[PDB]
RNA sequence: CCUAUGCAGCUUUAGGGCAGGUUAUUAUUCAAUAAACUACCUUUUUUCUGGGACGGACGCUCUUAUUAAAGAAACAAGAGUGAGCAAUGGUUUUUACUAAUUAUAAAAAAGAAAAGCUUAACUGCAAUACAAACAAUUAAAGCAGGGGCAUUGUCGGCAAUAAUGCAUUGAAGAAAUA
């Protein structure tokens, strides 16, 4: 995700998604999906150090 | 052999003195590149002997 | 600073027009990352050097904020998406930084509105809670 | 110093080659050592130094 | 180690030198005994070098 | 392509932090940035007269704050220092005693202030202590320079503290809020004119139950670093609150553990601070004190040179490494000492029983190379008992005292 | 050199004694390690432009070029 | 009309560039690169000459007139040349031979041809002269090393007089440093 350029993106799931993962598992998803579809749904957040912490 | 700072304090000792600072060390060793140029390492304070 | 100007004076007259075009959009986009990078031009048969603007790619995004429960228009660079994303989205890019940085007229207008509206709901359930 | 378009001093060749560093040193003769003690502005009964 | 082995092939290539100036020479001395010029009596001892010599050079070549 | 082209991007590199210097403010943070950041006064007047009626609490405390920082000093009232920069409490110059304004600053300083207090008042009753210390601060710097002769809003200021038994301060009240509050009351009450004498009495009584109830009872002072902690206690000293000293020894106390961020500036003040005090009881803190000047000796001022001699004949402590570092430094700069105060650190060292050769040696060359020499009644007898305590002999100081009685005999007002 | 040559280059003050100069960083015991630069190849080209050229090798000074716009 | 350290405008399949549009390729949700077409920017386009243009010419040798020392010019005249040879180079022996070259009264202890052996068509230096504005160009006794043919002489290319190109930049073999 480092070199992708903003094309791929850490994420936090905050529930169980039906092929990203499950709740709690840090996973790589390309960056259009969670800007559409899973973070303005209130499914999953970024993968900050704080999130991570508080929910990971 | 004498490096930069050691013939500064070979030649005005004085220099150091009258403001109370030590004198510069002298170094260890040359190159190897120079071997056959030298013969010994130069001691600031040198040692002198009777002739 | 003295070395900006001095490649800026060394543009070519119709790459000034392109500089100056672009600046004065500043105060209508979220700058953020935007940065002015200068094309130079070196030739081996002779001593000559050509100075012109490298252009900017604009895009046009509807990133979502949770405080406002909306989907605000934005105009911004690649480099300034990735930044934001990075960092946790828009909310967090507002509320972490402060208002000198953002050297913009629209994105200060944004800032402000978040804060004032996260300070009062906080309030809010401060209390409640 | 212009010749009329000739231009004779650029048809010789360059030469590159370093001079050795120690040309970079005072030379101290031999003989000129002895001038000095014998009149006495050198004291040849201990070691001399550069100082 | 590289001056050691310069001197090395040096050495060998005129340990070697005798033999080839021996082949140098050999191979420009006429063999009489495959001449049927001479038979023919009819070119030069010339022409025989250079009908021959050229042939022998040229297929070692 | 017969000629091979090359190309090179190169990045203009930017500030990262905007400066509010030339564009128009559009919003409350916009506003309160341009202020906050305003580099000159013309600056300043710009804004409040442009966006006026775009005003709230917020904005006329910080323009009040930043005000004292606008005034500069003259030129000729500053000296500069040898490559130093500026850094955590370290300047890169010293102030002459008593330094003046610039002459054309005054009346700027003076027609913006009157047009900010004109609109202030309404906004009295919503101020909380960060804001209240911070202008009861501010209005100490616009006295000790000459930009205001008293602040209309200090009976204000102390009431909303005082109220309710400092119950503000109980809950918003940090380290800073009671440095800048001593400090601010000590020059609103000896700097320029002296003080009225109703004022004096107010100012007195709050800052000995604000000390007590707060530093003393609650144990506030816990908040409180070494800087924080010698800021008081130099306004205590102007003060002359000599009565109560168990609060000297905390501040002392926050003063020894935090020693070794103090400057050379800091560690006279505090010197002076106790000798006017007349805490002296307090070696340990003393020679803590005196260890600092070992390391930080390119940082000494003549003003710290004649704060620390005084100081230690008034208090009696008598360290022999530290008074030998005063004498050499004050050798190289008598050219930046004054005549009266060349006076009073001779008596200092007299007083102490020192004699200093490299510094009494430069000073009786410097009196025999001048050809007239005219020495004042008022300082004439302290050179002669500093001479004569100091046990300088006939060597060269008899001479040096007898021009100094011509002198004096040669006018005998 | 011929005479009539070489007076001119002695008027001028060429005294040039080797034929390059010296690297003081080759002196043992005076190395800087901070004034340190790879040793570059001496350039053998004259520089005879007659705009921003030596004066000594054109006959008169001519006007520069436009600059691109 | 001719001559300039000339100037300007215009034209094009004279040189270079890409900085607008179109087009091609690639990439992100108004972009980057360009041997293309259009537009635009910048630069170059000798001299001699019975005035200039048109035509012709520009290096290096031989010969003719200006007598029998040398030298000597014209858009004067009559001819060559921008190489060849592994022997047509070096050196010994023999003799019913004494030619040829672009041109030419060279040469008999000399050459040519025939027969044999060879690589000096070398390494490192060089007194003294011819010529010459300078650069370069020409002849050369002699010294050391390793060789060839002779057996104590000659060989540092070719009967002689033409067969050529500074410095810079680039490349190859070897050696010394760092
Ligand atoms: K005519
Ligand atoms: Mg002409
Ligand atoms: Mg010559
Ligand atoms: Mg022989
Ligand atoms: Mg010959």
């Amino acid at each position: 995700v480092e070199e992708s350029n903003g094309k791929l993106v850490k994420i936090v799931l905050l529930d169980d998604v039906d092929r990203v993962g499950q709740q709690g598992q840090t996973v790589v998803v390309k960056a259009g999906l969670m800007r559409h579809l899973l973070f303005p749904e209130g499914k999953a957040l970024y993968a900050t150090p704080e999130n991570e912490a508080k929910y990971s | 052999y004498y490096t930069k700072d050691g013939l500064e304090g070979l030649l005005f000792p004085k220099r150091f003195t009258d403001k109370n600072l030590p004198l510069p060390r002298p170094a260890v060793a040359w190159h190897p590149k120079f071997d056959g140029k030298f013969d010994a390492v130069g001691q600031i304070p040198p040692v002198y002997e009777a002739v | 600073q003295q070395k900006n100007v001095e490649i800026a004076r060394k543009l070519l007259p119709l790459a000034k027009k392109q500089l100056k075009g672009l600046l004065d959009r500043q105060d209508n986009v979220l700058w953020g990352k935007t940065d002015i990078v200068i094309r130079k031009r070196t030739f081996k048969k002779n001593d000559e050097e050509l100075y012109s603007l490298v252009q900017v790619q604009w895009l046009d995004v509807k990133l979502w904020s949770n405080i406002l429960q909306e989907r605000v228009p934005l105009t911004l660079s690649q480099e300034t998406l990735t930044h934001i994303e990075s960092i946790g989205g828009l909310d967090d890019y507002l509320l972490k930084t402060p208002d000198s940085q953002m050297k913009s007229n629209f994105s200060s207008d944004l800032r402000w509105r978040v804060v004032c509206e996260a300070m009062k709901q906080g309030e809010a359930e401060s209390k409640q809670k | 110093l212009y010749d009329g378009g000739q231009l004779g001093l650029v048809k010789f060749p360059v030469t590159r080659q370093i001079p050795s560093y120690e040309v970079l040193y005072n030379q101290l003769g031999v003989s000129k050592l002895v001038e000095f003690i014998q009149l006495g502005l050198l004291d040849h009964t201990k070691t001399i130094t550069m100082k | 180690e590289k001056r050691t082995k310069r001197a090395k092939e040096i050495n060998d290539a005129l340990a070697k030198m005798p033999q080839l100036i021996a082949d140098y020479k050999a191979a420009r001395k006429i063999d009489w005994a495959e001449v049927s010029i001479i038979d023919k009596l009819t070119l030069s001892k010339k022409q025989i070098r250079e009908k021959y010599v050229k042939r022998r050079l040229m297929k070692q070549n | 392509y017969r000629n091979k082209v090359t190309i090179e991007y190169i990045k203009l590199k930017e500030p990262e932090n905007d400066d509010y210097a030339t564009r128009d403010p559009t919003n409350y943070a916009q506003l309160l940035g341009a202020i906050s950041i305003s580099r000159h006064l013309d600056r300043t007047t710009y804004l409040y007269e442009t966006f006026k009626d775009k005003f709230d609490t917020i904005h006329y405390v910080t323009a009040l704050t930043k005000l004292p920082g606008l005034v500069h000093y003259r030129g000729a009232d500053l000296v500069m220092r040898d490559g130093v920069q500026w850094s955590e409490g370290v300047k890169p110059f010293w102030q002459k005693p008593n330094a003046q304004p610039r002459k054309h600053l005054l009346p700027k300083a003076q027609g913006l202030l009157s047009k900010l207090e004109e609109q202030f008042p309404p906004h009295l009753n919503n101020l909380f202590p960060r804001q209240t210390a911070n202008l009861i601060w501010a209005y100490g710097q616009l006295k000790r320079k000459q930009v205001v002769a008293a602040c209309p809003f200090l009976g204000d200021f102390l009431l909303s503290l005082r109220r309710d038994n400092f119950l503000a301060l109980d809950k918003h009240a940090t380290g800073a809020d009671y440095a800048q509050i001593v400090k601010g009351l000590a020059n609103l009450q000896t700097a320029g004119s002296p003080a009225d004498e109703d004022t004096r009495a107010l100012i007195e009584d709050f800052v000995d139950q604000l000390t007590q109830e707060m530093l003393l009872r609650r144990g506030h002072a816990r908040l409180l670093d070494a800087r924080e902690a010698q800021s008081i206690l130099w306004g205590l000293g102007k003060l002359n609150r000599r009565k109560n000293t168990a609060i000297i020894d905390v501040l002392c106390d926050v003063v020894l553990a935090g020693v070794n961020s103090l400057t050379p500036t800091a560690l006279a003040g505090a010197f002076s601070a106790l000798a006017k005090l007349g805490h002296s009881s307090r070696t340990d803190v003393f020679e803590a004190m005196a260890k600092g000047y070992h390391l930080q000796t390119t940082l000494m001022s003549p003003q710290d040179v004649s704060l620390t001699v005084c100081a230690c004949a008034d208090l009696g402590f008598r360290d022999d490494n530290l008074l030998k570092i005063c004498g050499l430094k004050a050798a190289d700069m008598l050219g930046e000492f004054s005549n009266a105060s060349l006076a009073w650190l001779m008596a200092g060292f007299g007083r102490l029983g020192y004699n200093h050769e490299a510094f009494f040696s430069a000073v009786n060359k410097s009196v025999l190379a001048e050809p007239v020499v005219e020495v004042e009644p008022g300082f004439a007898w302290r050179v002669l008992s500093a001479y004569a305590g100091s046990g300088r002999k006939d060597s060269e100081s008899l001479k040096v005292c007898g021009r100094i009685t011509e002198a004096f005999l040669a006018k005998l007002y | 050199l011929h005479k009539a040559y070489a007076k001119k280059l002695l008027k001028l003050g060429f005294k040039r004694r080797f034929w390059t100069d010296p690297d003081p960083q080759m002196v043992p015991g005076f190395f800087d390690p901070s004034k340190y630069k790879p040793r570059e190849r001496l350039n053998g080209k004259p520089n005879l432009r007659p705009d921003i050229g030596c004066p000594a090798l054109r006959q008169s000074q001519r006007p520069l070029k436009k600059l691109p716009r």
